[PDB]
């Protein structure tokens, strides 16, 4: 999430982003994958405790 | 599995108000397997029209904790829902039996996946409650071997502004 941004160009002139530059979904056919380390959210379960 | 009978012309506003969980029955894996740290926990109890709002209260790892749900209504008395919020899926809820300013059994299923949890106004509970609730067990099918008791002391109230999930 948020990674679009980076693909984007960017103006100097007016510190600006323009249209897309790098493909921002292409993956080459890879699976690589990167370890979000705030994963954790809190979840209860009324039907247990 | 069936829906029970609730408590007869449930109450809202007399089952309202502060509720101390005492023990549960339920298969459960989460019970059983790590059933130590079974820390103590406690209801605030609202009505909201024909809904409730809950506030359980618990510990974790010593950081109080607030979480607070709606217990929609099933447009019928005593029988509520609760929303599949995190894809949990609905978890539909009974008032089977309850002495407002004493005691009650609250039956609570989710896929068959079946608890029954006393609570009570008081520290203790009287064992012919007890009792009736190791039957409600039983007829649930439930084995002693699956009934699971909470701590006397160290109920929290008033969570943090940080410690609150607000799930609704």
């Amino acid at each position: 999430p948020g990674s679009q941004k980076a693909a984007l160009g960017y103006n100097i002139l007016t510190q600006e982003d323009a249209q897309s530059v790098y493909d921002a979904s292409y993956y080459g056919g890879q699976c690589e994958t990167v370890y979000n380390g705030e994963w954790r959210e809190l979840r209860y379960d009324s039907t247990c405790e | 599995i069936s829906t029970i009978q609730p408590k007869a012309n449930f109450d809202a506003q007399q089952f309202a108000g502060t509720w101390l969980l005492v023990a549960v029955g339920s298969a459960c894996r989460f019970l059983q397997e790590q059933g130590h740290r079974a820390e103590a926990t406690t209801l605030h109890v609202a009505p909201q029209g024909t809904a409730m709002a809950v506030s359980t209260f618990r510990k974790l790892d010593g950081i109080c904790w607030q979480v607070r749900q709606l217990y929609g209504d099933t447009g019928v008395l005593g029988r509520f829902l609760l929303q599949a919020r995190d894809a949990r899926g609905a978890v539909h809820v009974v008032v089977a039996e309850t002495d407002y300013q004493s005691f009650a059994v609250l039956y609570l299923e989710r896929a068959g996946q079946l608890s029954v949890k006393l609570y009570a106004r008081s520290l203790p509970v009287s064992d012919s409650v007890l009792s009736g609730f190791e039957q409600r067990v039983q007829e649930a099918h439930l084995t002693e071997d699956q009934i699971f008791y909470f701590p006397k002391y160290g109920f929290c109230e008033a969570a943090d502004q940080f410690h609150v999930l607000d799930e609704v």
